[PDB]
RNA sequence: GGCCAGGUAGCUCAGUCGGUAUGAGCGUCCGCCUGAAAAGCGGAAGGUCGGCGGUUCGAUCCCGCCCCUGGCC
């Protein structure tokens, strides 16, 4: 019953093993995965996502904008720019998930950070419906949340889909907790891409991580996610 | 602000005008207005209260009225004869709050400085303070999306109630309900500037109300409720019917009007004085009112003093316009005035309720304050007069919400649905027509008419239908390979974080580095958190650093840290590109266009370690991190990779001089690693003999290789030999050069000696390699093996010098 | 949906142990002839009880195997007896493991599905197939180079293999001394998850290693895979701010005790605020008495939600040795 | 340059690594991996087929 | 934008309107002690008291600005 690990194991980052999951989840069902440039051009941030000229999210007080001022780059405040890369590039039909690095202007307490981890999915197709993209969510939530996972969407708006949603995780490991966002891909963005509206449609969606793995787990102070104590990641295990 | 606040009582009111005998309960309401798309933040109700809470009349303690003859004593606000409400001795305030005591609007929880001062006539000395209050409701506190702006009143919600409840509804701005004044000539004198963006601008005149007179008890509580505190009835009634019909109104002086009204853009440098008597410096961008004298009122923002309607005013002019809403949104946000009629505004407010919402204040003001309203009218309706503000028709399928929604809904399900949001549906075989309503200018496309079908008949009804699979092609090379570098590195002791990219303030300071150092060339951000800290990360070693210290300063001294994501390395100064059409795809080359002006972001990995690599034990005392533990990460990294990688000995701050590796693929330079140097461990910090590693990931090629090995039968010969090298000559070298020179036959080399002395010679060093030859087809011979050994040795001696050791 | 759980992990169980230094081997189910009597198994070890082959390659190799040992081992003399002397080798495969005699079912009519209980029929009448998870050893386990002349391979090693395992697997597991061929009965520990037993490790039996044509000092480990189950852990750790407390405690217990053992009654004893704890001496002085030994552990005590004082850490120090002396007789050193 | 790494590197069998790579192409287009005993009924193994 | 209240050792926090923070607990170091440790006892190291300036022979403590936090808006 000696100790015999000369060399103790270390531990990937429960956000990274998060991601890695999500992505092998999707990987399973025909998707595959997208990277972006963090630091993004307002035109693939704003502009192609059928964000307004004076819409408030433009200004400095919601988004990371690149010195100096009026310079139309900034730190993506979400990955939705890295699909409307893929939507340019590759050919359809289009089934990308896409996990980088977001970043917003809320501070760091105990349930909000700045620097956070989302997944974006987006799939454009002929014939793609809301339904695809409630089983896609539930399939989404069934691999994370255990076999009673469900999911619920309620009308809301986004600037890049119509018609809109949000999305509720229901999960018997605790009721009803706020998810993401959802919808099927505006026209507007699809004519942004050089796509028919008419032939083709697509819906999306998005989910932060930090606040994934906050609710599931039951992690109380999510600053502990971001500062990087090895207290916090070595119970998580070495890893895949 | 996106906050829109009002009882159930007043907006059940207005339902069951069409509906009658319609309640339901707060929750089920709640249920419903976030099922169509309404998100509710708080459902808060008033009160409650019980036993002795009364009003009574006041005649700086003062006898109270309690009623019936009772009278009972107990601050700035109220006076002589206004009638107050008190909780009498014994008081059951919210919450637990227990002479008398005059109540306010907070102590009852009602509304927001004084007390509470019911108007005369509002109740008999004596009611109930809970019946005349009206506790018993509720208030709704609704976080109303951007694109639905005609839900900014009650009209809206009370329409969007109906829907959800398939009800017949009565417009509070119809003319059935609102009975057009005469038209008898113009109100005031107006001009406009086309040029300003604003659609309609309606007035009306009422004369002669009384200044003494005060708004009744239910439009004060109304807008109480509403989040508005009541001021006079001129203002009451303006910012009621703002709140009922969302055409916000501004009653002006109508004898502190001089001359011709002209709506005008500003002047540079030009300050009006708003009503809260507050200096605005105004832009060229904006929208006033002003006439031969000062300013009236920025143009849908708020009113200025020169017009303000005061404690005594009797001739008032009420204004109605509808101002552009990118115009108000510009401006209200420029100077901090979030207003309650530039929230509207910037949202879309019906342009066709103008002279109706017009005519309801009209009406309003001069019940409750006894006026006499002029039948004058002033509308102007832009140049040409428009008289239909119906956007344009939208065409699509019949059948187009079914298919979005993957739901076969009832046949007239689309039709019946778009015709109660207010819409003008005509059928033209399997092809709709759609008019949306004057309040809709969010439908603009099919789209926007899906949702309205979608959120009206409940998502709950779409099903769960999984999409086939398509052929997908599954992780990428690069993607594999950074979950293969991250499972090597983790299970050789190093536990990930996640960096972050704004660097600390003068990293580069403390490290030492020269002006001209490519990593201090980074990219500013305008509005960082911390204004010390607005770089962002050319290098994944500062943050990592950071976190080294973060775990040695909390009693974690043996750590191992690593993490793999991007760095920004911008080319050249932030320099943008220019708005590109929306309307159609970007060719490549504005494509290529957008990724030049975005900085380089290749992804690095990188690893600090500090303190012991090896743990104490049972086995020994543990040894400290070296340099070579950061090698050996490299090492890890390359093995994880499929790829050579070769270090050669570098100058590269911040790693120490005579400990630090530059790693190379094939010929590449692809990152350094080793100790970090002493004096930025000092200035940092950091734990002695801290270690670093950083690579490329972009840099290293991914390889695919094919191995075919050819085990061979035959016994194996084992030598070794001893080779004198100066000292710095790297061992790799000898170990390259022996391998090249003794051929095919070399199955294995390893070195297990370094051996400095007296018996080798200054400056010198001997190296013993350990040598396995084998041939694939037949057993070698000693002097077999001896030749290709003394190959390799002459070898060495031609490529690193080497002597055979004697 | 992907990959299974089951699945899932053999592939981290083989990424593991390939990047701790094993070479994976394809076993083979034919176990080489009279190697149960070369092991020194009694009649009546359940290991005997194989499957044969009517017709194989090689009629002196007819039975399947039950262990991946055989294989292992045999592949392990391959290495060796060529030059390869310091090899550490695994594999993960199934093994054949028959619970009755070879009973046959009747032909079962295709023009129709089989009934479930005729699918149920056909699956009981096949021997235990579980996947097993195996690993041999012998030579150096560090090779010699520029550090040193290295270190040749202990029973340690085939212990560490059992906790790479486990960690891979995302387990815990517990060794405990047994006497288990082909081991050595004074270096063999049987592991266990929970209160299930998975499986064995350690050095081989001295004799085993002579009758077989073994390197000496060869070790081996063998798991069960089906016995360990599939765990999918939801950690939520609460990092504290607030600083810790270094102590070390040595007692003193005798030889026989694991040192495990003591470790669990000073946990059990030091309570909550015990961070983490860590063997790092076993002395055997004769200032310490025959047949015994002094263990000194590095305990760290640190509060969630004050800072400690020294008597507030030796508090859980003091209960965390009472803990042990009612647990294991352990004394403290003095 | 010196050699660093103590603990020699292994390898997993190139055949489980065909394998595993074969599994990975085949999932990503949404199929399943199924497993079976080795020793197998003939109903199943002939009959069946 | 308002007066305030806070930033102090490695960690968590006390305390002074001007010359010593005789700072605490834990963390670091030395001695006695032990085969080596820890505890215990006995000695120590370590802060430029939020930054840039202003007054003063002298500023953690007073003027001004700002950096960042809560509070109450
Ligand atoms: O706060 C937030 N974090 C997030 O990820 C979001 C949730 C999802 N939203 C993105 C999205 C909206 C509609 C369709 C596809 C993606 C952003 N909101
Ligand atoms: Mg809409
Ligand atoms: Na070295
Ligand atoms: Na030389």
């Amino acid at each position: 019953t000696l100790p015999s690990t000369r060399v103790p194991a270390g531990a990937r980052h429960p956000i990274i093993m998060l991601a890695e999951h999500v992505a092998d989840t999707f990987i399973a069902m025909g998707w595959e995965l997208a990277e972006g440039p963090e630091v993004e051009t307002e035109q693939f941030n704003f502009d192609a996502l059928n964000f307004p000229a004076d819409h408030p999210a433009r200004g400095e007080q919601d988004t990371f904008y690149i010195a100096p001022e009026d310079s139309r780059q900034l730190l993506r405040t979400h990955t939705s720019p890295v699909q409307i890369r893929t939507l340019l590039a590759r050919e359809l039909p289009v089934y990308i998930i896409s996990i980088g690095r977001t970043f917003r202007t809320d501070e760091l307490d105990a349930t909000h950070t700045p620097i956070f981890h989302q997944v974006e999915g987006l799939a454009v197709d002929r014939g793609l419906s809301m339904a695809h993209l409630r089983g896609t969510l539930d399939a989404f939530a069934r691999a994370e949340f255990g076999p009673s996972a469900r999911t619920r969407i309620r009308p809301h708006f986004f600037p890049f889909t119509e018609p809109s949603a949000e999305v509720d995780v229901w999960f018997a490991n605790k009721a009803w907790v706020e998810w993401g966002g959802c919808g099927m891909v505006h026209p507007n963005v699809l004519r942004a891409t050089g796509i028919d509206p008419d032939l083709y449609s697509g819906f999306a969606f998005g989910m932060g991580l930090e606040r994934t793995l906050q609710f599931r787990n039951g992690i109380p102070d999510m600053r502990d996610m971001v500062e990087g104590d090895v207290r916090f990641s070595l119970p998580f295990g070495v890893g895949a | 602000s996106n906050a829109m606040r009002l009882p159930y009582s007043w907006l059940r009111e207005v339902v069951a005008v069409g509906a009658s005998g319609w309640d339901v309960t707060p929750g089920e309401l709640e249920q419903t207005l976030l099922r169509i798309g309404h998100e509710v933040e708080e459902v808060i109700p008033l009160g409650p209260v019980d036993g002795p809470v009364t009003v009574g009349r006041v005649a700086r303690a003062c006898a109270v009225d309690i009623g019936d003859r009772q009278y009972r004593e107990i601050a700035t606000n109220f006076a002589v004869g206004d009638l107050v409400v008190v909780a009498l001795p014994g008081a059951t305030l919210p919450g637990g709050f227990t002479d008398g005591m005059i109540c306010s609007a907070a102590e009852l929880n009602l509304g927001a400085s004084g007390i509470l001062v019911l108007p005369p006539g509002a109740a008999e000395p004596g009611a109930d303070g809970a019946g005349v209050l009206g506790l018993d409701d509720v208030v709704f506190h609704l976080a109303i999306t951007p694109d639905r702006g005609y839900c900014m009143s009650v009209r809206g919600l009370a329409r969007e109630l109906a829907c959800a409840y398939d009800l017949d509804f009565v417009d509070p701005a119809s003319n059935s309900r609102v009975p057009p004044l005469p038209i008898e000539g113009p109100a005031w004198p107006l001009t406009v500037q086309p040029e300003t963006g604003v659609r309609r601008f309606a007035l009306r005149p009422v004369i002669g109300i009384d200044p003494a007179a005060v708004s009744p008890w239910w439009l004060q509580r109304r807008l109480l409720l509403c989040g508005i505190r009541a001021t006079c009835p001129a203002v009451d009634v303006t910012n009621y019917v703002m709140l009922e019909l969302g055409h916000p109104m501004h009653a002006h002086d109508r004898n502190r009007i001089s001359g011709t009204l002209g709506v005008r853009f500003a002047r540079s440098g030009e300050t009006a004085v708003t009503l809260d008597g507050i200096e605005r410096k105004l832009d060229t961008a904006d929208v006033l009112i002003v006439d031969d004298a000062a300013t009236a009122a920025i143009g849908g923002v708020m009113g200025a003093a020169s017009t303000e309607v005061r404690a005594d005013s009797t001739d008032v002019l009420l204004e109605a316009a509808i101002w552009d809403p990118a115009a108000v949104s510009r401006t209200q946000r420029r100077l901090h005035l979030p207003s309650e009629a530039a929230r509207r505004y910037e949202r879309t407010v019906d342009p066709a309720i103008s002279v109706a919402a017009l005519d309801r204040c009209a009406r309003l003001l001069a019940d409750i304050a006894g006026g006499e309203v002029s039948p004058t009218l002033t509308d102007w309706r832009g140049d040409p007069p428009c008289d239909d503000w119906s956007p344009p028709p939208i065409r699509m399928g019949v059948d187009v919400p079914d298919r979005i929604a993957g739901v076969a809904y009832p046949q007239g399900t689309t039709a019946r649905r778009l015709a109660q949001i207010g819409a003008v549906v005509t059928h033209d075989g399997d092809t709709l027509t759609v008019t949306p309503p004057s309040w809709r200018p969010d439908l603009r496309q099919p789209a926007d008419l899906v949702e309205e079908v979608l959120r009206l008949e409940g998502l709950e009804v779409i099903p769960s239908v999984l999409p086939p699979a398509p052929a997908g092609r599954g992780l990428t090379a690069g993607q594999q390979r950074r979950r293969t570098i991250g499972r090597s590195l983790a299970l050789s002791g190093y536990v990930e974080i996640l960096p972050t990219p704004f660097l600390p303030a003068g990293v580069f300071d403390l490290w030492g580095l020269e002006a001209d150092d490519s990593r201090r060339m980074t990219t500013r951000v305008l509005n960082p958190l911390e204004a010390d800290r607005p770089q962002l990360a050319t290098t994944l070693l500062p943050a990592l650093l950071e976190a080294l210290v973060r775990n040695v300063s909390r009693g974690l001294v043996d750590v191992a840290l690593f993490a793999i994501a991007q760095v920004v390395q911008p080319t050249e100064q932030t320099r943008g590109v220019g708005l590109i059409p929306v309307d159609r795809r970007p060719t490549d080359d504005e494509i290529a266009m957008l990724d030049a002006s975005l900085p380089r972001q290749p992804q690095h990995v990188a690893a600090v370690l500090a303190g012991l690599r090896e743990p104490r034990g049972p086995w020994g005392p543990g040894r400290p991190v070296e340099a070579a533990d950061a090698f050996e990460a490299v090492r890890i990294i390359a093995r994880a990779s499929r790829v050579d990688v070769t270090l050669r000995p570098a100058q590269y701050l911040p790693w120490h001089p005579g400990r630090c590796a530059q790693v190379f693929v094939g010929e590449s330079s692809v990152g350094h690693a080793g100790q970090l140097h002493p004096a930025v461990i000092e200035r940092s910090g950091l734990p002695k003999g801290t270690c670093a590693v950083e690579l490329n990931l972009d840099a290293i090629p991914c390889s695919a290789p094919l191995p075919a090995p050819r085990v061979s039968p035959y016994p194996a010969v084992f030598q070794d030999v001893s080779l004198v090298v100066a000292a710095d000559i790297p061992a790799q070298a000898v170990a390259d050069a022996v391998r090249a020179g003794a051929g095919d036959l070399l199955e294995d080399i390893a070195l297990f000696d370094v051996f400095t002395g007296p018996q080798i010679g200054e400056h010198r060093k001997s190296l013993t390699f350990a040598l396995r030859f084998r041939a694939p087809d037949r057993t070698l011979t000693e002097d077999d093996a001896s030749a290709a050994r003394d190959a390799a040795v002459q070898s060495a001696a031609e490529r690193v010098g080497a002597v055979l050791r004697g």
